[PDB]
């Protein structure tokens, strides 16, 4: 799972090596940066649905061809599960502020996610509408400390992008 | 492999629910630094602990190094040795973490049956293993005896609390006693 | 040469990664420590000759049998060689305390020291005798601040592990 | 590799030499947290900076999407789109590291020769990478245009200095510059 | 790998024997073309049919895409639409052959061992490969609905003869049902 | 390029064989084919830009939203590029028709598609469209003979396949 | 065992893909092939014995010195076995017209035949010798059809060309 | 590799255009019969064209096979027979194809460099490929003479056309020519 530490153990590991003076010095800056992400992820963690319910209306109000007859927001189990997924990527975001690293969002959300959308027919353009959203939406310090918003913004861009 | 921070999410993510606590990672991040330093102090001193530990499963255990003995020849010494620093090396990795995950996953998993296989000695593994749990237990509260050191004797010099970090010195063992458990 | 961004460099390259949350905060690492390491660095830099002299004098006054006829401290020349290798050691811990990895140590010190003094017939105790002096001999706030002292033992200590 | 504290000790050791001047790498320190902006700014931005950079080469040269042109037919569009991630994402190393090393070892070496036998268009591959210099200039600055961006347009919100990292822009512009020059 | 005609010929050779009726093979010979419309409808409508079958497998057990379920996350719902594709494909392979020799050796030896050591479920596995059954029957019939397909009806305009290829249904159904068998 | 005759050269390059039974009963495979296919080739490339054209404005007539602003068919080079791609992929077929394999589709049809339109934002869907209006348009003997359909047909789901 | 659906479904699975359009096409032509070959291996599983027999008198004809004392044909059970043998090829190669491929001569006859023969010290001009015979014995239309004589005389000259 | 019709596909791509005359390419289909016997009278006799081929270039040029000689000693004889049936076999699938890419791409490029490379005589080459070259022409005219045969004489019995296939026995003459041309 990708974090600041297990990248480190994972490279002294590669080469054979004790924890030396670098691993050390990267720990560090998990103690550093670990109060602005763990505050980013208190605030999502608290409030995930009204978070994630603005996101999938946005992007329903985008793409209102999707509540049409045959598309992927036109009934109810779509509907619930287009907002679960934008709900699960919030998610994942919030782990990934928990962990300091992109590792829950890499293998839970990222993996796998252009065969899924491929294979049942899922445009990609609202679930980059929902998240684009959430990543215009926020500002410090009214919603988080700014570079609280910084971690948060990232890892919705670290998102976006893997869809784009 | 996981660390404290992804072990909480794995534990989340089986309810598909947020992370809610996080207090008890607050607390890992305020002993941050106490946590380098443990890690440094092993590190630092690894040479001493592995020579130290394997003479001493030694001195205790002659048999090991006669005929027949699985110290004996040079050749099995010498992977001895390398047994005990890998071991360390992983020890040391769970404690930088703060979870068991990569000891378990790249070192203990197997181990046994491995050790079974080759015919290397349950007890002397768990014996070296245990002295090299007193070692890190000394090195972290940085509280090692000129007794057991002579000229190889060193101190760390970090900010000194009445409980000698006893709850990394607790999480150190753990691991230690990890292995011993794979092992025995 | 390792340090913490080559490190996660590497680790990001292997991937095919841009960077990301955990190289970032990584690298505040060494934007905390640095404080440390580059003091260490400085009275080192301005030091090294009046150090380095008294780490060998130490290897020395423990080993004076290298004195005798035919020894590695017999002649003027192997004096001196001497002398310079504590010398070498010392200014490729400076090198690591600038760059806050072992990479220094590792490319320029620690491969092929053991090829070498086997060929050499150099024997490996009074090298590790002067890094084990430069190690006990410091204290702070003397020589530097508690954690520049922290930064210059451990960079001591891998060297001494290096050879033992 | 070597980033900007190895480049100095590479020097100091061409004439066996302590590293002198340590007050001046303490000043590239002191701009740390605007170097990871920097990277944030290009990594955050990085699909939208090279979609719009190959789009942009491809709108003054409508002859690489044409019968022998070299975007045509998806393969190569394709091709070149990833050639643009793998420069932009390499130029973000350089940039995290302070030095070019990493761009110059793993990216630059050897590619003249590489599209030379490939037949890829120099000029071409040059437009692409201003294009990319000059967002990446924006980014830093967070000083991106509507008219550019329209509703893909992103801020960062970072701090503001007078000079808007113009120090960082000079630094990431001649990596630009440098893998511009490393196709003659 | 055997097709129908090397099948009979294993046969022969049990009793180093001529194949001495070549008439049902003459029968395979000049079911020949309609063999080829089985292939073609099958393979014509493979992404729907694997989509289709793993959506209805979860449309009927909630639980896969449940907290702990086998096609959650995201990475596991690949891996099931990807081991779908996997042995529609071997089975179609086995209607080309006339023979399920490829889909025995290829595909299912070893598949209930690989299954039992993942963790992937043996009651959800097994009705996607029912539906894929029901879906390959309708399209080698080519009677599909509009009420299972939607937009994505396919007709493929085959010469229609009353019994609608019953022959190469009942075929290609047993060996969607040699998969089911391997897995129980 | 694959057709029935590399393939079975491929095959007998791989094992070192020249030509045998197998291979040429392949090749009369092709003789007998050829009618039917060259026929559907013929049809395909004189009626092209009229084929392409209907399935364009079908696939524009499902999605709407293209025309809004920003959008994939929201301005005259955008629109001439969208029923140019439809074109590209016709004349593929029509080139996979002339082979008798899918080829020229596989090699500068689908290699790259899925990396070039998700870097451009652009929908599958629309696509997908296109092609299926065209696969569900044709009937025998009006527009060619059974056979020529078949082979018609055979590649459209092929391309809609790749995209699925 | 090679055919034609054996090659095209190995060459698919090569590459993961489905059957396509050249590999339909390539089975097309054993639909059409089939009836020369099948021809072929009714009329010579009808008469495999006395087909063989002649080939096999034939080789010993030419080769007389295989009945003096100590050569391969000298004794009853070497005479059975050389017989047998004519025999055993003759039916791997009704078994490659039933199948349309040489695989049950490349894997039941071809496979081994050199180091056997050596072993045993059986010289190979009198197995060469024996197919000679077959193929240049054979004509249309007394013994078959012109094409399944085609067929025939092909896998002679394939086993004939595998000792030669 | 390419054949007859991906020559004249990629001919039109190189304009974007359709193919517009598929009268060459009707012609060609109206020929195949006759390309499968052309290829099936070399295959069929591809052993004694080697054989008589080599067997030609040395009862030519005894020098080969003395002290010295590039077919001297037992392996460089072996490794001149593998050569002949090498280039026969490309031969023979440019033929079935068609067009003569295989034989460019997998044979003929670098082939001359090789030679030299290894010293392997081009003038003695050439002469081997220059019987093969009439073999072929006999063989698929069916016109093989007793007198260069004698008991290995075989005909195909193929239906006989006055010309005997004059066009297939110039475009296979052309394949050997383009090694020939390769060569010196
Ligand atoms: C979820 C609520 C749910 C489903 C999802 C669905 C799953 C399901 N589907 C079938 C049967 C078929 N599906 C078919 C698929 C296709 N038809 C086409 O024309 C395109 C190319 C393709 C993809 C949509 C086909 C051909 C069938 C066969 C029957 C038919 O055509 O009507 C079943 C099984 C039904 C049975 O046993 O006959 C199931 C369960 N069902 C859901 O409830
Ligand atoms: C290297 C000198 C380190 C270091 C090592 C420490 N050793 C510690 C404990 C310990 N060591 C032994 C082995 C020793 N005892 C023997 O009788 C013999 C041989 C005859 C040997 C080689 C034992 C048995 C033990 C006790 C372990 C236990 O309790 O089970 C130790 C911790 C205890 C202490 O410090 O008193 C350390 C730290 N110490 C250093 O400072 C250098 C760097
Ligand atoms: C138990 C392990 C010890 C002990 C540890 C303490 N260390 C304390 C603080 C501290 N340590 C470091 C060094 C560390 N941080 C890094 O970034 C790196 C390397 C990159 C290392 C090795 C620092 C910087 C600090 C903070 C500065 C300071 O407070 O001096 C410490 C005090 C804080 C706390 O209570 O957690 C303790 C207790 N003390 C012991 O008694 C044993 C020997
Ligand atoms: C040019 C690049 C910019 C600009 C940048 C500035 N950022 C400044 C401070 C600053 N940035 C961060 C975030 C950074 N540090 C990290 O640890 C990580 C991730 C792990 C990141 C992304 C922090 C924490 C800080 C310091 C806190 C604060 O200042 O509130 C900054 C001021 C310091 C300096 O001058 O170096 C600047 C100038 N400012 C500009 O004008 C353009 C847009
Ligand atoms: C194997 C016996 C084939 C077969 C082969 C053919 N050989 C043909 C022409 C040819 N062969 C040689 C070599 C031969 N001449 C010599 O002087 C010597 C050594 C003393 C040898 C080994 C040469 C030089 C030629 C050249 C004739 C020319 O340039 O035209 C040939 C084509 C000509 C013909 O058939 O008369 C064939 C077909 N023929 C068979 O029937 C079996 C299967
Ligand atoms: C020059 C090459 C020859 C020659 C060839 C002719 N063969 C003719 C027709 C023909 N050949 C075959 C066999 C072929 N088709 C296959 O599918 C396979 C193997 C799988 C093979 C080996 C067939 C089936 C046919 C057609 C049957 C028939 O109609 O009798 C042929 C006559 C047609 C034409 O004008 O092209 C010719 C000329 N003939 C020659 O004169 C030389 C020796
Ligand atoms: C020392 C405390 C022991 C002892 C150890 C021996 N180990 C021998 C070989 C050996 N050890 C391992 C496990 C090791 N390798 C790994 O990759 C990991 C974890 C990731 C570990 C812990 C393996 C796989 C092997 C075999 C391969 C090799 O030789 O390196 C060994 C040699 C056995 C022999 O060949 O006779 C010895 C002697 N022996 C002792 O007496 C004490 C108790
Ligand atoms: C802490 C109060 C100690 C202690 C320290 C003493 N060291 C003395 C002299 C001395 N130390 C060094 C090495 C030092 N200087 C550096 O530049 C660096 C590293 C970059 C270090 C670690 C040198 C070169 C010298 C000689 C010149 C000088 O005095 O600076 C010293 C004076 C007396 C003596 O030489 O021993 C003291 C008191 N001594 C103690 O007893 C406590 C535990
Ligand atoms: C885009 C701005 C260009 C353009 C690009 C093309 N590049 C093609 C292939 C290609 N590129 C590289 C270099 C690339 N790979 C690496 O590993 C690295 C550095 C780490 C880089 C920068 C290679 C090695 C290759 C060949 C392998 C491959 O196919 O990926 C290419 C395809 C050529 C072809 O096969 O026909 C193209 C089209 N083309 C343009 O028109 C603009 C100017
Ligand atoms: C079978 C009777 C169908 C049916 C057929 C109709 N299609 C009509 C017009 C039409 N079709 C095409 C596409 C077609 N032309 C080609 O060149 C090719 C392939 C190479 C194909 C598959 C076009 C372009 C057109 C318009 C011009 C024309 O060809 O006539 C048609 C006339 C009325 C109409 O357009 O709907 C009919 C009746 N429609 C049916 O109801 C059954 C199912
Ligand atoms: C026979 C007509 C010649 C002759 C030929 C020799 N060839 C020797 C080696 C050799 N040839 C090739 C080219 C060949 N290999 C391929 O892969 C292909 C195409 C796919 C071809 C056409 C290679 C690469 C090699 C070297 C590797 C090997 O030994 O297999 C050769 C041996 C030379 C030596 O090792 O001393 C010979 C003798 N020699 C003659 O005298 C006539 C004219
Ligand atoms: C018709 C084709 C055509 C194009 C495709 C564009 C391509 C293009 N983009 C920019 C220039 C730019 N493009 C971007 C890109 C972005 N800004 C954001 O806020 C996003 C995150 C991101 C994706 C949109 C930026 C940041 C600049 C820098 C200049 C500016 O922002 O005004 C430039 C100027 C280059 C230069 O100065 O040399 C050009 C030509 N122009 C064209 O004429
Ligand atoms: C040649 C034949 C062949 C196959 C058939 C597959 C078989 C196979 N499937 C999986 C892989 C998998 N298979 C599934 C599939 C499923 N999960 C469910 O809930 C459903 C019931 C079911 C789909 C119908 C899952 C979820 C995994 C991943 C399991 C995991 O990693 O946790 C793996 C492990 C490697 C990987 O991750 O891809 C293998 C070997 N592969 C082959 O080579
Ligand atoms: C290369 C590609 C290729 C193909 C795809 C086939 C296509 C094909 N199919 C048939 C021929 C046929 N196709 C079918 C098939 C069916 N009829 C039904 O009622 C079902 C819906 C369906 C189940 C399979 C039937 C029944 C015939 C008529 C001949 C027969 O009765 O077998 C014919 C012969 C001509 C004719 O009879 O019209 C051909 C060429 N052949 C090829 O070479």
């Amino acid at each position: 799972m990708k974090s600041v530490v297990t990248t480190v153990i994972a490279a002294a590991d590669a080469a054979g090596r004790f924890p030396s003076s670098s691993d050390l010095e990267s720990v560090q800056g998990s103690i550093q940066r670990s109060a602005a992400r763990l505050e980013a992820a208190e605030k999502l963690g608290a409030n995930l649905d009204n978070v994630a319910q603005e996101a999938y209306n946005a992007c329903i109000q985008k793409y209102p061809y999707l509540n049409n007859a045959g598309e992927a927001n036109s009934n109810d189990t779509y509907k619930a599960k287009c907002l679960r997924d934008v709900k699960h990527y919030m998610r994942l975001i919030q782990y990934c502020l928990v962990v300091g690293g992109t590792g829950p969002l890499d293998e839970w959300g990222i993996a796998g996610q252009r065969e899924v959308y491929r294979a049942l027919s899922l445009p990609t353009a609202p679930y980059v509408e929902a998240l684009s959203f959430a990543r215009n939406r926020g500002c410090a310090p009214r919603d988080m400390s700014a570079q609280a918003l910084v971690e948060y913004n990232a890892l919705l861009d670290y998102a976006i992008n893997s869809l784009s | 492999m996981l660390d404290a921070f992804s072990r909480a999410v794995v534990q989340a993510d089986a309810s598909t629910s947020v992370v809610g606590d996080v207090s008890a990672l607050k607390q890992f991040i305020a002993q941050g630094n106490r946590r380098l330093d443990a890690v440094n102090a092993i590190a630092s001193n690894a040479s001493c602990m592995v020579s130290d530990a394997i003479a001493g499963m030694i001195c205790e255990n002659q048999g090991l190094i006669q005929a027949g003995g699985n110290c004996y020849p040079n050749r099995r010494m010498a992977a001895c040795l390398r047994d005990g620093e890998i071991i360390l090396r992983y020890v040391t990795y769970a404690l930088l973490a703060g979870d068991a995950s990569v000891l378990d996953d790249r070192c203990l998993n197997g181990l046994k049956e491995t050790y079974a296989a080759l015919g290397v000695p349950t007890t002397s593994t768990v014996r070296a293993v245990q002295i090299m749990k007193a070692q890190a237990a000394a090195h972290i509260k940085d509280t090692p005896s000129e007794a057991r050191a002579g000229a190889k004797l060193r101190k760390m010099g970090s900010p000194v609390v009445e409980d000698r970090c006893s709850s990394l010195v607790a999480e150190a063992s753990s691991y230690f006693d990890r292995v011993i458990a794979a092992l025995s």
